[PDB]
């Protein structure tokens, strides 16, 4: 099953906030992990254990006596879980769910001197290639870009711009290339 | 922090008064499922997720209260300083481009919620619309604040106007 990173028990028109975070950073697969967990209270992080420190530590003068307390009671389980939770979620829950996840952008040439948008919907994951070109060679100047565009949804969206000379006869296309994709979409236009 | 994935397995958010709590997994920057606190059941992102791989909801049950323990004590360490509310700012944007007669999603994109507490309304020409409406969980930040989509199915047609409304303390 998958497993989750344990929020530590510390010691004994307003609100009040807290917050734990639970964050496995992994580098060339499972190669290099790297487990950070943050206490937060309010927005104000004062706690914190990082794999690469080895131990719990005081972010803020508030968590002062939180990392010795959390260093005597939770030191070597919490270092534990980089394997038990980190490696074990990714080795045997992501590989075969989201690392395996792969969805075909779709691209749509549309109008509105003039301009040529590509849109290129609904694919993940992230990495993605777009390029316009006029007779084979690749636009560079008035190419306007979005910022990848994350959806919520498992899937992203981005729209690349190209500012044209609309002579009849002239024929661009917007080249896509994508992990999910054995060949790069093209699509033409006018 | 650099690294080609990242999850975040476990987050945590329990707020007072109220008793408001959320659980939620998260990888690669996506919801993977929060554990409903009511129903004490995994709820996923997609009905494709919670399948061949699960996740047992009680230990979910058991993050919240140690935050709940937690917040109860650091709330009175701190001698009660209460939250700041932050402004919140919405974006609206089409899943797809546009077409007339073409079944398409409105995505709203509120960012820099805090505290994790907001009502996010649809308005179909002025008037509000609740038919066919998702929202996702508080989904974190790096500087701690949230961040929360709500997605609008709908048909577009000419003289259609839509607008998402947000309603925080911070406004």
């Amino acid at each position: 099953s998958r497993l989750g990173l344990w929020s530590r028990m510390d010691q004994l028109e307003r609100h009040f906030v807290h917050q734990f975070k639970g964050e496995c950073y992994f580098t060339n697969g499972t190669q290099r992990i790297r487990l950070v967990t943050r206490y937060i209270y309010n927005r104000e992080e004062y706690l914190r254990f990082d794999s690469d420190v080895g131990e719990y530590r005081a972010v803020t003068e508030l968590g002062r006596h939180s990392a010795e307390y959390y260093n005597k009671q939770y030191l070597e389980r919490t270092r534990a879980e980089l394997d038990t939770a980190c490696r074990h979620n990714y080795e045997e829950t992501e590989v075969p769910t989201s690392l395996r996840r792969l969805e075909q952008p779709n691209v749509a040439i549309s109008l509105s001197h003039n301009t040529l948008v590509c849109s290129v919907t609904d694919f993940y994951p992230a990495k993605i290639k777009v390029r316009w070109f006029r007779n084979g060679q690749e636009e560079t100047v008035g190419v306007s870009s979005t910022q990848l565009i994350r959806n919520g949804d498992w899937t992203f969206q981005v729209l690349v711009m190209l500012e044209m000379t609309p002579h009849q006869g002239e024929v661009y296309t917007c080249h896509v290339e994508h992990p999910s994709l054995k060949s790069p979409i093209t699509v033409e236009w006018r | 922090i650099e690294a080609d994935h990242v999850g975040f397995y476990g987050t945590t958010v329990y707020q007072s008064p109220g008793d408001i709590g959320q659980y939620t997994h998260e990888f690669d920057g996506d919801e993977l499922f929060y554990v409903d606190l009511d129903k004490k059941k995994t709820v996923w992102r997609l009905p494709e997720f919670g399948q061949l791989i699960l996740f047992e909801p009680q230990g979910g049950l058991q993050n919240i209260a140690a935050e709940k323990h937690n917040l109860g004590i650091l709330t009175k360490r701190s001698n009660f300083t209460p939250a700041t509310n932050e402004a919140p700012q919405a974006t609206v944007f089409p899943k797809s481009p546009v077409l007339l007669g073409q079944p398409n999603t409105l995505i709203c994109f509120v960012d820099n919620i805090f505290p994790p507490v907001i009502n996010i309304t649809w308005l179909r020409n002025s008037k509000s619309v609740t038919d066919g409406v998702y929202e996702t969980s508080f989904l974190v930040n790096r500087d701690h604040s949230f961040h929360k989509l709500s997605y609008l199915t709908f048909i577009p047609s000419d003289d259609d106007i839509y607008d998402c409304k947000v309603e925080h303390w911070g406004l």
